[PDB]
């Protein structure tokens, strides 16, 4: 059951649930999304099919010339990325299209046999993807984050005045488009309606209308509803619409004139609209003080004369309505402007609005988009439709258009880019009905409203950019010219889309160096989804309400895993289970619940989808494969927890992990855990430094496989049979018959990298874990990464701490370690880094690189080649030369002293520099290779070609195996075709391989397969000499380099860190520290037995911070390390196999009621004792988060092992042997080396270089700059009384030239006196005021 | 001539088509380059910028001058010692 | 400026100056060729918007933008932001003779030094050193002396010795919130990389030893040294500025290992001796022969302060505790007894060393204050106090209380369905319900936790406050409170949904017992808007005291 690196050592886990999914592919959000950007899609739009499609075929003014868009190819990348990083170069592939440039005649309307002249272009470089998600950009390696913007399309927000007396609600609606300007409507604080164009100034909102070429009559027709009024010759009569009365002071009688319903004073009742309504009443004789406040709809003309005796949007009047009635209108169509439940605010804008029809409103438009232009007829047109209503100029992508049409209550979900009128007129209905009290607004916090972007669809809207910044030119030169000379890659200039494309792979705020201090953070890197960059949310425009934990987030995003300081809730990072849908919103997966019954299907619902459904918890208690065990279940719906039956229930989490990242779900004990403190240890772990020797964690949560596997920092078998040769370097593995490809021999070559330095500067290096003859199977690991044990991620190392007070050596998170931890060399790390050298050429003459260097003594010389560079492996320390470098120097006019001196002793005083690469000061390492890249003119050196020579050598022996494996292959067909037409068993086998050929059987088809065979070799035999050839070339044939630069030699320096008081160390549960004091082992407390604690901890950390995490976590490891403790004593006693095997099964079916069953009888003898072999430092144990082990298992492994089951011992002290009055606790805590390290941070200054125009000393360690001394600690000297000490920070350390260095030359004679003057700063920004006009100037006295 | 062969020209090359020396075409190559802005942000983060990256090289170290001071004041030490005359013209000598 | 690459660099007021200049020689170029008027009147123009791009680039409406993409920047922007002449180069500025480094622990100082390492002390005296190996003829000449230096000899570690005695270093951490941020100490040397700094000035730097960093200066001048000495030395400030309470305070392990010493117990070894004083508690204590806990009778002899500043001397026979007469060996003779005869919390401590200044003095204030800090030390790592997870108890009858709300809350809930309480009722019910709840349960805890303890006192049953460990660190006020110990034994309580409202049902577990996944769900909430708002408050508080420093 289980593979050969599990039966090499199974790690017991305590976890309950059965699990349904698999851990999916981590990176896959990576590469799924580039793999779009690529992939030769015909009719799926994805990427550089999609972008071409947009912009071809262009259309030249005139429509006679067009040219035509055919296919796309991805050259062969030039270099390889291994030398890639070597050389600085970016890797990427040419991008080739195939176009058509197509020729019309003037004569015959459209006659396209003029000219069809088609041809490939090169059309820029396109940077591709490694296998593992990160891109190699000018030799480094960069990872571009994940996106997550707001989506495009409506949004229905309010701001609830913020700021009134009246409090009153503003509502507002924005239109979002992918591409292309905003469309804001509001309301005004009276009840008005008013647009915004791309935020720029309020217009009156009904002018939009206008400029669609809607009639006043039209807009109140579509908005409003129509009252009627009839006429009888004095009678003045309603139409009446029952319901329409609701809510409303009765203002007379209304009888429907058969029998009175509302009597003058009663307040209308639902009882009253329904007898209203039943009675079908229709016509009521309403008094005429009626319509007097009334709205007319249409434009009444006097139809005897055709004048406008009243138009549209007035206030009737009482002479107004007698006009009307004399005029001969029986009909009369008044406004529905019903108070609240309805509203009049369509009417009130149109009074305030000033222009009267669409060209006056397009000439408002116009001077308000472009002030200060005239407005002519075509500009204004021009404008409105480019606008809003053009297709290259404004973009709603099919999300938006979804989103747009789903926020509506429509019914399709594609639909075209451009906004429609209708659309236009839909938002503003909405949004009135919003006003009214119908609708809801929208949250803009929900995981359904945001949207993210990754790599694939960033590049691609880059490179569509640079397409149609080359449209321009294309088009314009498809018009002037004469057509029929030129050609197509004539008119198409490749620089603008490179320049886009690289730019945004190099320069954009998310591409991003890698972090490589060990696997987890590649991982987590490659996983942020972030809010910020371009296109989004930035720093100072987040509130406080973007930047918490929405309710939708379940599942979706980690909550307690995201940066303290400014960038908190704005990065954070992808759950364990999640993925996107097409469109781009997170959704996460669940078990379906059919009719009480939990099945096996997984759905994956999205953000919206989600909230309709009732889901149940991971944990509530399944019963046999079957239905629920209560009768009452805990589930949540529409955002909040509850109680529900079993028969409500639709959904089901897959498991306990899916709420947690995996940087969480790395913590052993978390559901302990404070969740300050778990998100502290989630941003720690990441930082680990990766040691020298990789130790598994005795306390797990098997994501460790999972993380180790997939970062890939191993080597994996790829299809999996016996190993046939291991090195230190190589392993090669003869591949299984099943799976051997039936062309080809089966074997397998994997190389190894060693010592190479990652972006931190840290080591990485892989170890075969395989030996020599062992089987291996498909999909297990070869070897190790730099921070991985056998299989699994091992980021730190496991140390016996005890929780007590030292004498006040851990007073606040300090910590105090045992001299054996520095003895055993844990938590030593390796350091790589780079050096360079570059000589140019200067105006008096060219740099040299030799080892004659003037000023130098033999002892220093000592290391350096004849060339002047250092041999390998020489061991150097701070101040020693690297490379011997000489500038040549101008001429030195020196002071009579010197005259006099080289009179004197006869110094020749040569004219030239020493400019050579030195190690830095406190470094001190030893040199494990040297590069050297030499101009292609330039002769190259001694050095230069035995590196040369020494890498065909190299590159000869390797490519000798690549030749045989194939030899192999044909000559195993040969030989498997030639047993076919004629068996010849042992004559073929016993005489020579080689002469086969110059063998032939009867005249059969044997024959003619056997030549064709042999011209098979004959062109394997070019392969190799092309191969050699190309080798060849490229490393004989010269560099390029920057212009001016001769010679550039690069030296690689490999250091050993060691602990020291001052470094930082951490667990996994949040808790810091720095090593304050390193004891002898006689001084660290000891045991009943004498073994000594290795680090003293506190324990007024816990309590207070509140991590409980790390005490269970102590004693279940001191649980781990006694069964270890057993299976050594039992192996020491050199043997007893019955009682091994006997004692192992026990110790793995301990647990209460584990799914992990491991029947150990399965195996045999020899497994058994190599698994006891690995055991023996102690039983690893698994405990997943949320699903742990709890606290009486633990008692009882405890008593597996014969330890007390309260985790506390009797200790002694090993300095007086007085036993501590009171039991401690001791046990195994695991324990990490993060990256911030003493050496790095501790600096010093007494004087040095200055800066350019203010003249104070630099900034920073690697300028070897000085402290600032801020305007707090100004403050601070002021508070006391000290005048002296602040005059010093002010003139002589820092300004005042003349004074600082007299007062050097002072404090060398002991003087100790001030002599102060007047800082440089305050003459410089004296000059900057004068410079401005203004006479600014000290008087004296 | 990009274009054309698919990727970068060499110097080489390019000297070839334009029919002049490969020294001509490397010094036009280096002499194109236009200055940079002494504020261009260096830092990721808008805080730090190239000019306060640049030292100062006018300035001589203060070890240097009382170096020089000390140097002045032992020649005047020993030149004292010698014979007057012997002393005067080698000051009128050498400027000193 | 020439960059090294063969590239220049420029300001851009050069620039700038440049299209000034290159519009004016136009202009007047224009004049003498007697040009039409618009043409004149556009050159016009545009000389004056160079010039106003010159004095204030951006105040006249559109910024003049470099090659890049960004603007120019102009004298006016030289002289006025956060980043220009004034706050960043003549209010504040970056300072010879300073260095840098982690900080760490050291408790075997005294109150007025601090560990400075090797290699940092020798770079930042570097002149010194160089002025004494010339004086005594070592060196002939300054380079001589560089390359004694370089090499590192011994007589160069001799001189370093003999310079940095008596010479005052000044420590700083940032942010100086106020003056105590910045104090002067008396140096020792020391191997390795890291600071060490005295335990008990903490509190006043406001740091902690888990990868802070301090900066030291180092002051030249005599005037300066004095002004260290005199006015900012450590030992000269202990009390704050703001209000009259000291700042000097024992802390965790101090006052944990006071409280540990000082308690007493019932009949463990050595009840009811009579003792000639506290040496022969110490010997008894030490030998094995009784208990820090032993309630005992010793003879002692307190001194008083006179009318006149005479202390008399006054003997009798007290009640008291061996750990007691130990501790009292360490108190200055002027202070009654009655100081140490009661069990010493932080409270007690702080208010014992207020008393020692305000009867005594400064000198007897700062050599009791280093003794306290190392008794305090030595007797709690004696103690041995640790934590296991037994340690935290939980109520016998919590499983009750929660299930005497919950059926509770739910007949309420089913009584809501006949209309009898509407939404608001039912809500503000409910929370009261579980409010009680929880108070109940707090309490249970507490009694169960705080006197547990059954001793024969020689006979029959008696009882006393318990030896708990985390009741320890809760009474001592070393770092518990009463609330932590709620959330580790008792329930979490009840949260509060994002921004108002509070939650309906609380979270009934405790760290001990481990939430599920939808109760740690919930609490994150309240976590994360917590943490923003401290980082988010920050800044506001610098702005205000930064308008407030100016004012006055
Ligand atoms: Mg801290």
């Amino acid at each position: 059951v289980y593979s050969y690196t599990e039966k090499k050592r199974i790690r017991k886990d305590f976890g309950k649930r059965p699990q349904v999914l698999d851990v999916p592919y981590l990176l896959s959000i990576q590469l799924d999304s580039f793999q779009k950007f690529i992939e030769q899609d015909p009719e799926g739009q994805y990427g550089l099919e999609a972008a071409f499609r947009s912009v071809f075929p262009i259309q030249s003014y005139s429509g006679n010339s067009e040219l035509q868009y055919v296919s796309y190819r991805l050259g062969e990348p030039v270099f390889d990325v291994q030398e890639c990083q070597i050389r600085g170069v970016t890797y990427s592939a040419p991008l080739r299209v195939k176009l058509r440039l197509v020729i019309y005649e003037r004569e015959a309307p459209e006659g396209t046999v003029k000219d069809i002249k088609e041809q490939e272009v090169y059309m820029g470089e396109i940077p591709l993807m490694t296998d593992n998600g990160t891109f190699v950009i000018n030799g480094t390696e960069r990872v571009i984050v994940s996106q997550l913007h707001r989506s495009p399309g409506v949004f229905f927000d309010s701001d609830k005045g913020k700021t009134h007396s009246s409090g009153k609600v503003l509502y507002n609606a924005r239109i979002i488009p992918y591409r292309g300007s905003w469309l804001d409507f509001e309301f005004d604080p009276k009840d008005n309606l008013f647009v915004r164009i791309d935020r720029r100034r309020k217009l009156p909102a009904t002018i939009i209308l206008r400029a669609l070429n809607y009639t006043t009559e039209q807009i109140l027709d579509l908005f409003f509803e129509k009252v009627i009024f009839e006429i009888r010759d004095n009678k003045l009569q309603m139409e009446l619409v029952p319901e329409r009365l609701r809510g409303e002071t009765a203002s007379f009688d209304i009888e429907a004139n058969g029998k009175v319903y509302v009597e003058k004073g009663r307040r209308i009742t639902a009882r009253h609209i329904r007898q209203l309504e039943k009675d079908d009443v229709k016509l009521i004789e309403v008094p005429v003080e009626y319509i007097a406040g009334k709205v007319v709809a249409k434009d009444y003309i006097d139809e005897s004369t055709g004048e406008l005796i009243c138009a549209a949007n007035m206030e009737l009047s009482l002479d107004l309505l007698a006009k009307l009635s004399q005029s001969g209108h029986k009909r009369i169509e008044t406004l529905f402007t019903n108070d609240l439940d309805h509203g009049p605010y369509i009417s009130e804008t149109l009074r305030v609005d000033p222009t009267n029809d669409r060209l006056s409103a397009l000439v408002e438009i116009y001077r308000m988009m472009r002030p200060g232009e005239p407005p002519t007829r075509e500009a204004a047109e021009s404008l409105f439709e480019n606008l809003f209503f053009s297709e290259d100029r404004y973009d709603l992508s099919a999300v938006g258009r979804m989103k747009f049409n789903r926020s509506l209550l429509r019914e399709e979900i594609e639909g075209s880019g451009i906004l429609s009128k209708d659309d236009i007129i839909d938002v503003m209905k909405k949004l009135i009905d919003i006003r009214n009290g119908k609708g809801e607004v929208d949250d803009i916090d929900h995981l359904g409203n945001r949207r993210i972007r990754s790599v694939g669809e960033m590049a691609e809207n880059q490179f569509r950019v640079g397409l149609v910044r080359v449209e321009r030119a294309v088009k314009e030169r498809l018009s002037l010219g004469d057509l029929d000379t030129l050609m197509p890659q004539d008119m198409i200039n490749a620089k603008p889309i490179s320049a886009a494309v690289k730019e945004f792979f190099g320069s954009s705020q998310l591409s991003q160096f890698m972090d490589q201090n060990n696997p987890l953070s590649e991982i987590t890197h490659k996983r942020r989804i972030s809010a910020l960059g371009p296109g989004g949310l930035t720093r100072e425009r987040a509130g406080f309400e973007v930047r918490d934990v929405h309710p939708t987030h379940y599942g979706r995003v980690c909550p307690i895993e995201t940066p303290e300081g400014p960038n908190i809730g704005l990065i954070n990072s992808l759950s364990v289970y999640a993925q996107t849908n097409e469109y781009g919103f997170l959704e996460t997966p669940y078990r379906k619940v059919t009719d009480g019954v939990v099945t096996d299907e997984i759905h994956y619902l999205s953000a919206i989808e989600e909230g309709n459904y009732v889901i149940a918890q991971a944990n509530s208690n399944l019963d046999e494969e079957g239905h629920f065990v209560e009768d009452l279940v805990t589930c949540r719906s529409k955002g909040e927890s509850s109680l529900f039956s079993r028969d409500q229930v639709d959904y089901m989490d897959v498991s306990t992990q899916q709420v947690v990242s995996v940087g969480a779900s790395l913590i052993p004990f978390l559901e302990h855990d404070d969740a300050n403190r778990a998100l502290m240890g989630a941003n720690m772990q990441r930082q680990a430094v990766p040691t020298l020797r990789a130790d598994k964690p005795l306390v797990g949560t098997g994501m460790e496989r999972a993380v180790a596997v997939d970062s890939g920092v191993t080597a994996v078998a790829k299809r999996g049979g016996v190993v046939q040769y291991v090195d230190a370097s190589r392993i090669v593995i003869k591949v299984n018959e099943d799976e051997m490809y039936p062309g080809e021999a089966g074997i397998d070559i994997y190389n190894l990298t060693k010592y190479t330095r990652s972006n931190q500067n840290t080591c990485i290096n892989q170890m075969p874990c395989v030996s020599l003859g062992e089987p291996v199977e498909r999909g297990d690991v070869l070897a190790d990464g730099p921070s991985t044990d056998l299989g699994e991620l091992a980021l730190g190392q496991n140390m016996r701490v005890a929780f007590m007070p030292w004498n006040g050596y851990n007073f606040e998170d300090s910590i105090l370690v045992s001299e054996r931890v520095v003895q055993e060399d844990r938590f030593t790390t390796i350091h790589i880094q780079e050096l360079a050298c570059v000589s140019r050429d200067t105006k008096l003459g060219p740099e040299e690189i030799t080892a004659d260097i003037p000023n130098v003594g033999e002892a220093a010389l000592s290391k350096l080649d004849e060339s002047g560079i250092v041999y390998i492996g020489a061991e150097v320390t701070g101040g020693d030369i690297l490379v011997g470098k000489v500038t040549p120097k101008g001429e030195t006019q020196l002071t009579p002293e010197e005259k006099l001196l080289r009179a004197i002793f006869g110094e020749k005083a040569s004219d030239v520099k020493d400019s050579s690469l030195r190690v830095p000061n406190g470094v001190s390492g030893t040199v494990i290779d040297v590069q050297v890249f030499t101009r292609d003119g330039v002769e190259k050196d001694k050095r230069a070609l035995e590196i040369e020579e020494m890498q065909l050598k190299q590159a000869k022996k390797d490519l000798s195996e690549e030749l045989q494996i194939l030899e192999a292959g044909l000559f195993s067909r040969i030989r498997a075709v030639l047993v076919a037409g004629g068996v010849e068993a042992e004559k073929l086998d016993k005489l020579p391989r080689d002469r086969w050929l110059e063998l032939g059987l009867t005249d059969e088809e044997k024959q003619n397969q056997l030549e064709q065979l042999a011209e098979q070799y004959d062109e394997l035999k070019h392969e190799f000499e092309k191969k050699l050839e190309a080798k060849r070339r490229k490393i004989t044939q010269g560099d390029d380099l920057a212009p001016g630069v001769l010679k550039i030699v690069k030296v690689y320096l490999a250091v050993k860190r060691r602990i020291q008081p001052g470094d930082k160390m951490a667990g996994r549960h949040g808790n810091k520290g720095v090593i304050s004091k390193i004891n002898p082992i006689e001084d660290m407390p000891y045991d009943e037995n004498g073994t000594p604690v290795d680090i003293v901890l506190n324990p007024l950390g816990v309590p207070s911070r509140m991590n409980i995490g790390q005490i269970l976590e102590t004693h279940l490891g001191m649980a781990a390390k006694g069964i270890g403790d057993k299976i050594n004593a039992m192996l020491k006693q050199q043997q007893e196999v019955a009682k091994l095997r006997e004692f192992i099964q026990r110790a793995y079916d301990l647990g209460a009621d584990v799914r992990q069953k491991v029947d150990l009888s399965t195996f045999s003898d020899e497994e058994v004792m190599r698994l006891a072999e690995n055991l023996r430092k102690g039983m690893p144990i698994a405990t997943p988060v949320f699903d742990g082990a709890k606290e009486a298992e633990i008692k009882e492994l405890l008593k597996l092992g014969d330890l007390p089951t309260s985790g506390q011992i009797r200790l002694y002290d090993g300095r007086t042997g007085e036993q501590f009055e009171r039991p401690v606790t001791v046990g195994y805590m695991y324990m990490l080396k993060l990256n911030h390290l003493v050496d790095d941070k501790m600096h010093a200054r007494s004087t040095g270089s200055y800066s350019l125009v203010t003249q104070q000393p630099l900034g920073g360690k690697a300028q070897f700059g000085g402290q600032r001394f801020g305007e707090m600690e100004v403050w601070a000297l002021e508070a006391y009384g000290a005048a002296y000490t602040l005059q010093e920070m002010l003139t002589v350390k820092s300004d005042d030239v003349n004074g600082r260095t007299k007062m050097y030359k002072n404090i060398v004679d002991g003087n100790h006196q001030m002599e102060p003057g007047m800082p440089e700063s305050f003459n410089v920004l004296l000059k900057e005021i004068r410079s401005l006009g203004i006479n600014i100037e000290l008087e004296d006295e | 001539m990009l274009q054309e062969m698919g990727r970068e020209p060499t110097p080489e090359e390019l000297a070839e088509r334009m029919l002049m020396p490969e020294d001509k075409i490397r010094k036009v190559l280096k002499i194109a380059k236009e200055p940079i802005s002494m504020e261009t942000p260096i830092g990721d983060d808008e805080d730090s910028h190239l000019g306060d990256f640049i030292e100062d090289t006018t300035l001589e170290l203060p070890l240097d001058s009382a170096t020089t001071e000390s140097l002045r004041a032992a020649t005047h030490d020993v030149l004292a010692g010698l014979t007057a005359r012997e002393a005067k013209v080698l000051r009128m000598r050498f400027g000193i | 400026v020439p960059l090294d690459g063969g590239r220049f660099a420029t300001s851009d007021l050069n620039d700038l100056y440049r299209r000034v200049i290159n519009r004016n020689n136009r202009l007047k170029r224009l004049l003498d060729l007697a040009a039409p008027d618009i043409i004149v009147r556009n050159e016009k123009r545009m000389l004056q918007e160079a010039v106003d791009a010159l004095l204030d680039n951006g105040r006249r409406g559109r910024a003049i933008t470099g090659s890049n993409k960004r603007p120019l920047k102009s004298l006016a922007d030289m002289i006025k932001g956060k980043q220009g002449r004034f706050r960043q180069n003549l209010l504040g500025k970056r300072v010879d003779y300073s260095g840098r480094s982690v900080i760490t622990v050291g408790p075997y100082l005294r109150l007025h030094q601090c560990g400075l390492p090797k290699k940092m002390a020798l770079e930042l005296f570097k002149p010194f050193i160089y002025g004494k190996l010339e004086l005594r003829g070592l060196a002939t000449t300054i380079k001589a002396a560089k390359k004694m230096v370089e090499r590192e000899e011994a007589v160069v570690w001799d001189i370093l010795d003999e310079v940095i005695r008596e010479h005052p270093v000044l420590l700083n951490r940032a942010p100086t919130l106020h003056r105590l941020g910045i104090q002067a100490f008396e140096p020792v040397l020391i191997e390795g990389k890291a600071i060490q700094l005295h335990p008990l000035v903490c509190a006043a730097y406001n740091a902690d030893f888990d990868g802070d960093q301090m900066a030291v200066h180092v002051p030249l001048t005599l005037e300066a040294q004095l002004e260290a000495r005199a006015l900012m030395m450590s030992t000269n400030n202990i009390l704050s500025p703001a209000n009259g309470e000291p700042i000097i305070v024992p802390s965790q392990d101090v006052v944990l290992g006071l409280y540990y010493m000082t308690r007493d117990c019932v009949n463990a070894k050595g009840e009811g001796m009579v003792l000639t004083g506290p040496k022969e508690a110490e010997r008894l204590y030490r030998s094995g022969l009784a208990s820090l806990h032993a309630r005992v009778k010793v003879r002692i002899t307190e001194y008083e302060k006179d009318a006149n500043g005479e202390l008399v001397a006054k003997t009798s026979l007290k009640d008291t505790t061996v750990g007691r007469a130990i501790l009292w060996m360490i108190v200055p003779k002027g202070l009654p007894y009655s100081i140490v005869n009661q069990a010493l919390g932080k409270k007690a401590i702080s208010k014992m060393l207020n008393t020692c200044y305000r009867i005594l003095g400064l000198k007897p204030t700062v050599i009791f204050a280093d003794q306290i800090m190392y008794t305090g030390f030595a007797y709690a790592a004696r103690s041995g106090a640790s934590v296991g997870i037994d340690d935290m108890v939980i109520p016998e009858k919590k499983h009750e209380i929660i299930s005497e709300a919950e059926a509770e809350v739910a007949e309420i809930q089913e009584q809501f369905q006949s209309g009898l309480v509407t939404a608001g009722e039912r809500y503000n019910k409910v929370i009261d319900i579980w409010a009680a709840a929880n108070d109940r349960v707090s309490k249970a805890m507490m009694d169960n936790l705080q006197t547990e303890t059954v001793i024969n006192r020689d006979g029959q049953e008696e009882k006393q406050v318990s030896f708990n460990s985390i009741y320890m660190m809760a009474d001592s006020g070393a770092r518990g409170s009463a609330a932590q110990i709620r959330q580790l034994a008792g329930m979490r309580g009840l949260m509060a949904k994002p921004d108002g409202s509070i939650i309906e049902t609380p979270i009934t577990a405790n760290f001990r017992e481990g939430l599920n996944v939808l109760q740690y769900f919930i609490s994150t909430h309240g976590a994360r808007k917590g943490l923003a708002d401290t980082a988010l408050k920050t800044a506001n508080s610098g702005y205000l005291t930064r308008r407030l420093v100016d004012v006055a």
